């Protein structure tokens, strides 16, 4: 009844967040990129070796996200949305 | 001289930049969290995957992502004291 | 290189946008729901009528959203972000 | 009563302007990442732009019919 707009309501605010997340991955990776007016040898190692993994680690979240988006973020309430303009 | 001193307050004022990013992506995640635990029964076997198995998969990674870019953190900040 | 944390970035953040129409969306209808009590026959058959439209269009904008996001949004950042990784890695 | 009713209105009120600011920001943003866009479901950022803002605008006319209705109504409510 009034569930369904709280729902979807609900929904699309973890949608948003998921969606924020994303994009402060992103940004802190270029904060990261631009600290390289810095590194040489076996620290740049470490940059490199940590660089990397973090882009491993993301594509995790972002995977992770994709899953959450489907089941209770942004395709489950638009999914949810138009299920109750059919019905 | 040195060029570790010449531009520590950069250097310094960009560590403070990349910790910032440390403490948004945990609270974030940390929501994330809490958000997909309050939406617990909308959640179904979509996916195959359990709310509960997401919740530990998501928490486990966070901590990986925020340790990962911790690290490259604390790479920088040892230049700007190496000095 | 650089430009690709830009792309995503902007995505996402259009994602998080398009998301949060959908929840604006779904606040407005509550705050209908909850003002139609009031009225009787004619007033309301036109509050009905109007409210079913609202309903509809709802559907084909979030219908529309869908579409955005998998091109320039939520999902285009992630497959981007993926991508980027699957690609650094190897 | 009265003003249970015209507090309705004016919390539709907010949320006419919301939808539009929101659709319209849509809007913008979608142009400016023209360049990303591709036919992934066939459609074209053109096509989506002209329908965007063409369905943003009935889905407000929509709504803020809502809002006026039950404004107009209310009116003739505290006249009785």
């Amino acid at each position: 009844d009034a569930h369904i707009p709280q729902l979807i309501a609900s929904e699309a605010n973890f949608g948003a967040k998921a969606a924020l997340m994303r994009s402060t991955i992103a940004q802190a990776e270029q904060a990261a990129m631009s600290s390289q007016a810095f590194h040489m040898g076996e620290a740049s190692a470490a940059f490199q070796a940590a660089h990397a993994r973090f882009v491993e680690v993301s594509a995790k979240v972002n995977a992770l996200l994709d899953i959450a988006q489907l089941n209770i973020g942004d395709a489950a309430s638009s999914y949810v949305a138009q299920d109750a303009a059919a019905a | 001289m040195s060029q570790i001193m010449y531009n520590y307050p950069a250097m310094l004022a960009h560590a403070a930049e990349m910790n910032t990013y440390s403490g948004a992506l945990h609270a974030v995640g940390a929501d994330i969290a809490a958000e997909q635990h309050a939406l617990a029964s909308a959640w179904q076997g979509d996916t195959g995957m359990t709310y509960q198995a997401w919740q530990a998969q998501w928490n486990q990674a966070m901590e990986e992502l925020v340790r990962a870019y911790r690290a490259m953190a604390t790479t920088h900040e040892q230049n700007t004291m190496a000095m």
